[PDB]
């Protein structure tokens, strides 16, 4: 809303900064063709220095959701929402956001009425086997690139009220202020769901003066 | 004592490429003295083709060609040429929609309903079938 | 008005017999990259 906060200068913070100064504060109808100019800066700086990553991110490389395939995105859905080191999901509406992502794959790649391979999203509690039950059912969701109205359906989920928001940035739009700020003050307490576990990526209030 | 899920199919229509098999099988189908032999800027090739007839496209015309009916992509593709279906991102009647909307209505169509809805109607306005004066300026 | 013509087209698997398999290889790598970005555009100009 615009409202100053007092937080330790972290990359992640002086990367808030930079943005507020140099993106948040254009007028409307000058954001997207900002956003469009400085697409590289922007995924090369969120990848490298903020608690949110670019989501489209395979192995390094810089992508679109219009770019990765099924298997990708469910892999890195795994990678940025499943907690290796206590061996659980962050959080059940991740779980829940993993399975319908897979139900879709399904019912993408399926030709005829069939039993859902995951029956219950109970079953994602060991990833890595979900994920290759559902691409050895229908293996040729790991080399097509997402149905562009699969990316529709996985923006708008990206935007579930009744759902803790994703640690991620998916997109580039107007609404990328929202993506970028949104929810950034739990990480600091959990620097487990952070991408290595790195502080500096996150957001920590703190006052200037107490700070003495 | 007190108190399956199950899959519908969603159209994914594809560009239908050839396929390409392995070096091997295809070295097998051409005589070996054949391999330089030939000088490729003077063999002509078709890389793309398409249609725009009385059947729709050259993928619906083929299924009816081949095979007399329409597949599920074939129907949903059939639907969006003749206009029965749009696509639609975004609230409607409130909630969010991402999918097949009837053009008309605006009611959401779910892939699997679309022959059900349409392909009766599909039919009876494609290919060779009595004039229908609204397409000849009456 | 006396209009005749023939045409032959041919498979086009006997095309590869004429080339090396480095240059038929890297000639699949860049057909599999090329048909995947036109099923994405495909489907983006179909559905708007």
């Amino acid at each position: 809303m615009g409202e100053p906060i007092h937080k330790i200068a972290t990359r992640g913070v002086m990367l808030w900064k930079e943005f507020d100064e140099t993106i948040f504060n254009l007028p409307k109808n000058k954001l997207v063709p900002t956003l469009e100019a400085k697409r590289d800066y922007i995924i090369s700086r969120l990848n490298a220095d903020f608690q949110k990553p670019w989501f489209a991110t395979v192995n390094g490389q810089a992508r679109d959701l219009a770019t990765m395939t099924y298997e990708e995105v469910a892999k890195r859905l795994v990678e940025l929402m499943f907690i290796r080191s206590t061996n659980s999901w962050f959080d059940v509406t991740w779980r829940t956001f993993t399975g319908d992502f897979l139900r879709r794959v399904e019912e993408r790649f399926t030709k005829s009425k069939t039993l859902s391979l995951i029956q219950s999203y109970s079953l994602l509690d060991k990833p890595d086997e979900a994920i290759e039950k559902v691409f050895n059912a229908y293996p040729a969701a790991r080399e097509q690139f997402l149905n562009a109205q699969d990316i529709d359906h996985f923006l708008s989920m990206c935007q579930n009220p009744m759902q803790k928001p994703v640690p991620f940035v998916p997109v580039l739009d107007r609404r990328f202020e929202i993506f970028f700020k949104k929810d950034s003050l739990w990480q600091s307490e959990h620097l487990e769901a952070v991408v290595d576990q790195d502080v500096q990526r996150t957001c920590i209030l703190h006052g200037p003066v107490a700070a003495q | 004592n007190g108190n399956q899920v199950e899959i519908q199919p969603r159209a994914n229509i594809q560009l239908d490429f050839p396929e390409l098999k392995p070096y091997k099988q295809v070295k097998q189908i051409a005589p070996a003295e054949l391999e330089g032999l030939l000088d490729l800027e003077r063999v002509i090739v078709v890389t793309g083709f398409a249609e725009v007839g009385p059947w729709g496209s050259a993928r619906t015309r083929w299924e009816m060609e081949a095979f007399g009916e329409f597949s599920l992509e074939g129907c949903v593709e059939m639907a969006w040429i003749m206009g029965f279906i749009s696509y639609h991102n975004g609230n409607l009647k409130g909630r969010p929609y991402t999918g097949w909307v009837d053009s008309k209505t605006k009611e959401p169509v779910d892939d699997k309903d679309v022959k059900a809805k349409y392909e009766t109607s599909i039919l009876e306005h494609s290919g060779i079938r009595l004039i229908e004066p609204e397409l000849f300026n009456g | 008005g006396q209009k005749g013509g023939q045409a032959i087209v041919v498979h086009p698997d006997y095309l590869y017999g004429a080339i090396t398999e480095d240059r038929y290889n890297e000639y699949v790598a860049k057909v599999s990259a090329r048909e995947k970005s036109a099923y994405k555009f495909f489907h983006n100009g179909m559905i708007y």
